[PDB]
């Protein structure tokens, strides 16, 4: 998918980013623009989609929250596995995390008092 | 007015009585000794 | 330009006229009688070089030191606000000021009668009136 | 990785994924506070532990608690 | 240790002082104005051994003093420099306390602590006599506290 | 270019000064916190955090530089005064050799009288160290009448300057546009100010050169010294003190220059019988100055439509490695008024040190290589000015990746680069640290060892004869042969530092050339490590401070921030304030190396006496031909030897210096206490003293709070530089007074 262009290498020809797992991003992009990556200089933003290589978690992160502040598009980061799992790790739900959803959950919750009792009744 | 509240700052009064508490000392050391009498 | 700023200038100009004339007509009344007659001796006694370091008056103008440093110390209130200290002497003037007004149409602006011309003539006449007498042994070049 | 235990202290003004960076946390639907939200986290194991939340958290005690566990590639924040 | 009008080894000291400063003394004309002023320094070197004379000060010249109590030294710590330094000190204190109990009221406190009315640093003056007064109103401090306290949990 | 004046902006009440904090409406609603005090200093002078309209700041920094500039004007009046009052530099100007130089007097109230030290002249106080008398003497300022007139007049221009920046300000003010003037802008700087000034100094050491040269020089006394309007006035006494002013600018318009030669000179190197460069030499010098700055100042667009422009200047130069090169600097410079003050840090932080380097080569004013405490004291003082000079450098180019650079406005594909290919800047200068560290220190640590060792530093004497005279000993050579050969029009050296076997003593020796050898190589090679490590950090402070790997969210923090956490092992001191904190440091053992290395390398080779018996005689007569190999010698020979000259002096009057010597160390190792803790068990030690401040309710109602967490580290550098300067102060000030 047409990407943005970038010079200077740093980021890419990594073997441990090779052998580790990589972070892929996407974003609407309605209008040619110019932004600027998270580790990167300056780079202008084409039309449709973009997907760009990532190799931590956090910096696939800070880019939207990013382009969240620029102008309003829905944002997709999708988060493969080693081999070549590629699972839906931002936006399962589909709905932002701030605002509220349906699918609701608990995960790791203890429902104790605050100076401390560290020991869980139930996990799930 | 508002320069009394200016003179009325922390810095402004501690400046002032600390020159007050110095000057009454460097007097102190060129006027008389202490006498001090058992 | 601004409010403030040119009221202390104004003032500071107002608060020193009265003073380089009250000098002028006090130099002036002092050497009335020694003027001339000789130059008095190129000032005579009068010379500040001649006087032992103030001796007798340096305790004398201590107290006027003090003295005026109150003088002052009303002129900066009373110049705040019009009401008590220049409000009496505010209708006092109005007694005169309405009868200039007449002589003057609509009011005539007594500050343009002669507020800033005695205020600068003054300074400048006192400005040069110091360096003249005060500033200058050898004079080199004729002074005309 | 780190260990993410929520209080019962939150009011669910998700000022955890608001400052959090790589959104650890998450807001549900909970029927015993004020504003009806509740953090949760569910992604602990890419957790690294910045330890944001607990600025941005209001509680006098912090209602968000991360307690510092073991250390992987994904607690780590590195890139290789 | 005995006390130096009869410590011989204190004297010498005072003669072996002048005697470095005589040095520098000399090699400058004293009919000078600006050195006029040297006799009055010496002047003030001499006018301050005697007093020390009569506290007991070590043989050796180093001229030492007494805490424990003993009544012919009490000149050295007990009533002068000492009660002062509780007295002086307190004075300041307790004027101090005595803000800090009219440090609450309607005006905002941070108002009442740095801005104040130089009216309040001029009342300071009121603490004349500052013991047992102080007392009551110390008591009266630990009272309506009622053990307000900080957690510590 | 057009008078865009805003006329009354901002009133002139004291309304601001009843509130502290006017400034912030952050730091005006909630004073209720300790931290806020200190929050209300911190960021005063942060004018970029308070207002954005640059209107605004531009019209609130140029009025600091008014401020500022008003307190170097007090400053300065005072040093014309304190050498009349109570000094010695009238009779020092008959006697120059035996008087010490003194401009401070103590009082007796504490016994504190014996600073008074005994330097002559009817006159006793405290030494000065500052030139001021080498520089009253070649302004031809013999009376003390012309020290009063001077500060008087000083007063003047110092109530002017406050009248100035409370003038376009609280009564008027140009508007944003006359800021974007940047061509009108270099166009009288370097013409009004430097081109004038170049010019205004040199036509005044033309015709105040013969009271000190053509008099003070032949034997004249100073009640014998004619005045300076009697030599105008009779344009014939100057005629006749140099024969070329009977012409009176009459051969200037006829181009016949030849006929100026008696006071336009190039001599080259020292007067032997001043003790400095030739006075006729720096007249002829700052003449050729100010002509070249009325040509310099004439480069960029007025409102004429002629010159060049910092716009289409940098818009042109371009470059294969640097692709969209030099474009849009324009609009970096003339946009961010931070932008300027980095390349102006860096710039005049080392002009600082370039200038002392000048000091010291080529003594300019007479009676000043003789002087030793004064020339010693210069050097390191500009060095040491120069220092936090290009560290605010970095501090500021690392501010604005961070205040001021956006990936769509300003634009330069070079500095794109040089934040693109980022982590390749830093790795070179890393592996060339480390080069340079391992080896520089690692020859110490190697020399060192060869000593305690046995015979291997005996089998060292041969390489001690390599590196050392094997580098820059042919140009001192060139030197040497430069003039008559590639100089015809100079008959002496650059410096006599350069001129072999040629050595002007007057009474005491003056320049020497300097022979390099030992471990020349070795100081110089530790000073290069110092500074590319100084250079690493306050660079990778400049460009990692936008775009970082570890966290890519960095320019939400800010500048001046603690950390982010104990996530990701640890995020612990990584903002770009603290490379600078951090810079600080290794430019403080950067210029402390050097400082050591020029101070005592000088009385170790340079400095000494003559006799006739025989030639040369140091105060320490060449003890760095060995005991500067190790780090040995560099406390067994030089930190231990100095305590006979600082601590042996409470029978004398140098005593201040050992009380400052011994109390430095306390407020250096008082900034252990704030680079060592943290506020956490701190914060944990206020609120038990709050507990106790709860029992008697004597808690003040602003909160006792620990300092922050940036504050105290910068309090700790603040103590760390302070302890870590008055102590060479001291020790730079103790030695050279009793050795002088
Ligand atoms: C018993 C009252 C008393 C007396 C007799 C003196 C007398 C003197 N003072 Mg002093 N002073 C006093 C109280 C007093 N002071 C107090 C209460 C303070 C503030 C705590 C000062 C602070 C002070 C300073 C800072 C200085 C003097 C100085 C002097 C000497 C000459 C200058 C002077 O002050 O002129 C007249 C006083 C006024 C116009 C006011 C002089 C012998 C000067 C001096 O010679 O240094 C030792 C000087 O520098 N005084
Ligand atoms: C060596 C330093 C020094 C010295 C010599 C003094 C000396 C003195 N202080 Mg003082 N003080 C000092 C430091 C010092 N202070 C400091 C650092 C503080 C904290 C800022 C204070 C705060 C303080 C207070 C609040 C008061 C004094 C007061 C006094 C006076 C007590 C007698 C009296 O006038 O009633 C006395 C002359 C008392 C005073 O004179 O009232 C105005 C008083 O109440 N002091
Ligand atoms: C920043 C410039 C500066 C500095 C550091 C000093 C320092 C000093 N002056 Mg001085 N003075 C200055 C400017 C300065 N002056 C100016 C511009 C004038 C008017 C021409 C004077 C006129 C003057 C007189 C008449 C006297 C002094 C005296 C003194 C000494 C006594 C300390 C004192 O009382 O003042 C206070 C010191 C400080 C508040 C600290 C320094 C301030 C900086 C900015 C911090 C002291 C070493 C006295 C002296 O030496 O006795 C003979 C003395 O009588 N000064
Ligand atoms: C509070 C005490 C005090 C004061 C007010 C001064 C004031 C002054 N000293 Mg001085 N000095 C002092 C203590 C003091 N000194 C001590 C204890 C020593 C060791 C014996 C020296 C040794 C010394 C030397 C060798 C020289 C001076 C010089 C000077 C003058 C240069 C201006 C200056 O340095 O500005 C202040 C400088 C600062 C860095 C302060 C500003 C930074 C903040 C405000 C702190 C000035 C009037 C020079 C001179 O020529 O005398 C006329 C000079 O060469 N001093
Ligand atoms: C090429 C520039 C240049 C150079 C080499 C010099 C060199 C010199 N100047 Mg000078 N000066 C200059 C520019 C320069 N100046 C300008 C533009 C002005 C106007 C503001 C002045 C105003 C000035 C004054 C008032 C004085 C000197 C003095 C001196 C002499 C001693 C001071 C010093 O060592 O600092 C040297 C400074 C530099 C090396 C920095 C200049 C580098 C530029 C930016 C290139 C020295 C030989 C002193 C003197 O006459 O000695 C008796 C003296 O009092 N200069
Ligand atoms: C005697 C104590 C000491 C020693 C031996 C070192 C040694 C070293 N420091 Mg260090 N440093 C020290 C104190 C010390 N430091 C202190 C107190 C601070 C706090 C200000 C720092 C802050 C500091 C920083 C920020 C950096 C270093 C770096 C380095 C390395 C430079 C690479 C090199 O040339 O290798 C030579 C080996 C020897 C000379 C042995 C080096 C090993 C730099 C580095 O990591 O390499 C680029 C680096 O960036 N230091
Ligand atoms: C043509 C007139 C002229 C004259 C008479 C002088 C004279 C002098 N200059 Mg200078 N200089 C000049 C032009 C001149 N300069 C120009 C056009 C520049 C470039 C803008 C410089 C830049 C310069 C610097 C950087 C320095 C001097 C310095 C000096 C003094 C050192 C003495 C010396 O070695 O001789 C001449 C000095 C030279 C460096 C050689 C000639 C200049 C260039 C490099 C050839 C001396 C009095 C030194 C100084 O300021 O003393 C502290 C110093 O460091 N000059
Ligand atoms: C409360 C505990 C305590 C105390 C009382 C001291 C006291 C002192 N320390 Mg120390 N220090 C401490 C804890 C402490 N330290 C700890 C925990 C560490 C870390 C292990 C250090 C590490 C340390 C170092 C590295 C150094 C000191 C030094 C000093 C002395 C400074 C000399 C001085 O200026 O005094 C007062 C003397 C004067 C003349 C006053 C000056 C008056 C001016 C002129 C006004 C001083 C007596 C320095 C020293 O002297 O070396 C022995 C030194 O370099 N300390
Ligand atoms: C408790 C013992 C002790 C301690 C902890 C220190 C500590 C220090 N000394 Mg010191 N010194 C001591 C004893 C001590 N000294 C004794 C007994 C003497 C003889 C009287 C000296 C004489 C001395 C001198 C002359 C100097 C120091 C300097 C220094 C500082 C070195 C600055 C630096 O690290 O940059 C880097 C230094 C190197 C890489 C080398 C440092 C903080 C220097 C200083 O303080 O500069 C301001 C300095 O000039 N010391
Ligand atoms: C002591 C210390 C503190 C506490 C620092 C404090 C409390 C600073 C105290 C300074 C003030 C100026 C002293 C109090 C004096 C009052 C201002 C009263 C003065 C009134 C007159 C004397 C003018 C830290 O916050 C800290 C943080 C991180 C690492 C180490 C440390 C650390 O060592
Ligand atoms: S930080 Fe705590 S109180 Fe705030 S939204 Fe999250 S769970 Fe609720
Ligand atoms: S532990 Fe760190 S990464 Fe996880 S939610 Fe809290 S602040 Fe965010």
């Amino acid at each position: 998918m047409p990407s943005p262009s970038f010079l200077g290498s740093t980021g890419g020809w990594l073997r441990c980013a090779e052998t580790e797992e990589k972070y892929a991003m996407t974003w609407s992009s309605d209008q040619q623009h110019i932004f600027e990556m998270p580790t990167g200089g300056a780079a202008v933003m084409n039309s449709g989609d973009n997907l760009l290589y990532l190799a931590r978690k956090e910096q696939a992160l800070a880019l939207a929250t990013q382009l969240r502040t620029q102008f309003k598009i829905q944002d997709y980061k999708i988060y493969r596995i080693f081999p070549s799992g590629e699972v839906q790790y931002l936006h399962p739900k589909d709905g932002v995390l701030p605002y509220q959803v349906n699918k609701g959950r608990e995960q790791v919750g203890r429902v104790k008092s605050t100076i401390g009792k560290n020991v869980n009744p139930a996990q799930v | 007015m508002n320069l009394k509240k200016y003179l009325s700052t922390a810095p402004v009064v501690a400046t002032l009585w600390l020159f007050l508490t110095a000057g009454i000392l460097i007097e102190l050391n060129r006027f008389f000794p202490d006498s001090l009498f058992y | 330009t601004e409010v403030f700023s040119l009221e202390w200038l104004r003032e500071a100009e107002i608060k020193h006229c009265r003073v380089a004339m009250l000098a002028v007509l006090g130099v002036i009344a002092q050497e009335f009688g020694t003027f001339d007659f000789y130059n008095a001796k190129s000032k005579l006694q009068l010379s500040p070089d001649l006087h032992n370091q103030f001796v007798q008056n340096g305790a004398l103008q201590q107290i006027l030191l003090f003295v005026c440093a109150w003088e002052f110390i009303v002129g900066l209130p009373a110049l705040i606000e019009s009401v008590n200290g220049n409000r009496e002497p505010g209708y006092f003037g109005f007694d005169p000021l309405k009868l200039g007004g007449t002589v003057g149409s609509a009011q005539w602006k007594r500050m343009q009668a002669g507020e800033l011309r005695n205020g600068r003539l003054a300074m400048i006449a006192f400005g040069g009136f110091f360096h003249q007498q005060l500033l200058t042994k050898q004079g080199i070049i004729e002074q005309l | 990785a780190h260990t993410v235990k929520i209080y019962d202290n939150c009011i669910g003004c998700t000022q955890c994924v608001r400052a959090c960076p790589l959104d650890v946390l998450e807001m549900v639907p909970w029927d015993g506070c004020k504003a009806g939200q509740m953090a949760s986290a569910p992604r602990t194991e890419d957790c690294v532990g910045c330890k944001r939340c607990e600025t941005a958290c209001p509680t006098d005690f912090l209602s968000i608690r991360v307690y510092l566990g073991g250390e992987t590639t994904r607690s780590m924040g590195l890139a290789y | 240790l005995t006390p130096c009008q009869q410590s011989e080894a204190f004297h010498k000291r005072e003669i072996n002082e002048v005697r470095t400063l005589e040095n520098r003394q000399a090699n400058y004309e004293a009919n000078s104005p600006s050195y006029l002023a040297l006799q009055s320094q010496i002047d003030q070197v001499h006018k301050r051994f005697d007093k020390y004379g009569t506290l007991l000060c070590g043989q050796d010249g180093l001229p030492h003093l007494i805490t424990d109590g003993d009544w012919r030294h009490a000149r050295e710590f007990t009533i002068p420099a000492l009660l002062f330094l509780y007295i002086t000190g307190w004075i300041g204190w307790v004027g101090r306390s005595y803000l800090k109990y009219t440090k609450e009221t309607k005006n905002p406190t941070e108002q009442e602590i740095i801005l104040d009315v130089p009216m309040a640093l001029k009342y300071m003056l009121s603490g004349f006599l500052w013991p047992l007064s102080a007392w009551q109103e110390y008591r009266s401090g630990q009272l309506l506290a009622k053990e307000d306290e900080i957690t510590v949990s | 270019v057009k008078v865009v004046v805003d006329r009354d902006v901002v009133p002139t009440s004291f309304e601001k000064w009843a509130k502290p904090g006017h400034f912030s409406r952050s730091l005006a609603k909630g004073p209720k916190t300790t931290t806020w005090i200190w929050n209300l200093h911190a960021d005063a002078h942060d004018f970029d955090s308070h207002t954005s309209s640059l209107e605004e700041v531009s019209r609130k920094i140029f009025s600091a530089h008014f401020g500022q500039l008003a307190i170097i004007f007090i400053w300065l009046s005072g040093m014309y005064f304190h050498g009349a009052r109570f000094s010695n530099y009238v009779a020092w100007l008959s006697n120059p050799t035996g008087i010490k130089p003194s401009a401070q007097v103590v009082w007796p109230i504490v016994g504190q009288q014996i600073l008074n030290a005994d330097v002559g002249g009817g006159m006793q106080g405290i030494q000065i160290t500052s030139g001021l008398f080498q520089l009253w003497r070649a302004s031809g300022i013999v009376n003390e009448l012309q020290l009063y007139v001077t500060a008087l007049g000083g007063l003047g221009m110092a109530g002017l300057m406050i009248f100035a920046g409370w003038f376009h300000y609280h009564k008027a003010a140009p508007k944003l546009e006359w800021f974007q003037n940047v061509e009108s802008m270099l166009n009288h700087h370097l013409a009004g100010l430097l081109g004038l000034g170049s010019l205004s100094w040199a036509g005044h050491q033309i015709h105040v050169s013969l009271p000190i040269n053509k008099l003070l020089d032949a034997g004249v006394a100073p009640s014998s010294i004619p005045l300076p309007h009697e030599f105008i006035l009779n344009r014939n006494l100057m005629a006749e003190l140099y024969p070329s002013f009977q012409q009176g600018l009459v051969p200037f318009f006829t181009l016949n220059w030849k006929q100026y030669s008696d006071i336009l000179t190039f001599k080259g190197g020292l007067s032997p019988v001043t003790g400095g460069l030739w006075l006729t030499d720096v007249a002829h010098h700052h003449l050729a100055i100010a002509v070249l700055f009325l040509v310099a100042g004439h480069m960029y667009r007025t409102n004429w439509g002629i010159g060049h422009s910092i716009k289409q200047i940098l818009e042109a130069h371009k470059g294969p490695l640097t692709g969209e090169g030099h474009k849009g600097l324009y609009e970096i410079l003339t946009t961010s008024w931070h932008a300027n003050l980095a390349i102006n840090l860096a710039m005049l932080g080392s002009l600082s040190i370039i200038v002392a380097h000048h000091m010291y080569a080529m003594p300019p004013y007479p009676y000043l290589a003789t002087d030793y405490p004064t020339q010693l004291s210069l050097f390191t003082h500009h060095m040491w000015i120069g220092g936090f000079c290009i560290v605010g450098a970095g501090a500021h180019a690392a501010i604005y990746m961070v205040r001021d650079y956006s990936p769509t406005v300003n634009f330069n594909n070079v500095l794109d680069r040089m934040i693109r290919h980022r982590d390749a800047i830093i790795s070179h200068l890393n592996w060339v640290c480390i080069f340079l560290g391992m080896h520089s220190f690692g020859l110490y640590i190697h020399n060192d060892t060869m000593r305690a060792l046995g015979r291997a530093q005996d089998m060292f004497s041969d390489t001690a004869i390599q590196l050392q005279p094997v580098f820059a000993q042919w140009i001192q050579q060139i030197h040497t042969l430069a003039p008559g050969n590639t100089a015809v029009n100079a008959l002496a050296t650059a410096s006599y530092a350069f001129g072999a076997d040629t050595v002007t003593v007057g009474s005491k020796i003056a320049m020497m050339p300097i022979k390099l050898g030992t471990a020349d190589f070795m100081v110089h090679h530790i000073h290069a490590f110092t500074i590319h490590v100084t250079t690493l950090i306050l660079l990778k402070g400049v460009l990692y401070a936008r775009n970082s790997r570890l966290i890519p969210d960095k320019a939400n923090l800010g500048f001046r921030f603690p950390c982010d956490g104990p996530g990701r092992g640890g995020t612990c001191q990584v903002s770009a304030w603290d490379h600078v904190f951090l810079g600080l440091f290794w430019m403080y053992n950067a210029l402390s190396i050097v400082i050591f290395h020029f101070s005592w390398k000088m009385q170790s080779d340079v400095w000494g006496t003559v006799t006739s018996n025989g030639a040369i005689s140091h105060i320490t007569g060449g003890n760095f031909a060995q005991s500067a190999i190790t780090i040995n010698g560099w406390l067994r020979d030089f930190l231990w030897a100095q305590a006979s000259q600082v601590i042996q002096s409470y029978g004398s009057s140098l005593s201040a210096y050992g009380l400052m010597f011994l109390g430095a160390h306390f407020v250096w190792a008082f900034s252990l206490m704030f680079l060592f803790s943290g506020r956490g068990y701190w914060q944990e030690l206020i609120e038990s003293i709050v507990w106790a401040h709860n029992k008697l309710k004597v808690a003040p109602a602003i909160a006792p709070r620990a300092l922050s967490i940036t504050q105290g580290r910068a309090v700790g550098v603040a103590h760390y530089l302070l302890g870590g300067i008055a102590t060479t102060w001291a020790f730079f000030l103790a030695r050279i007074i009793a050795v002088g």
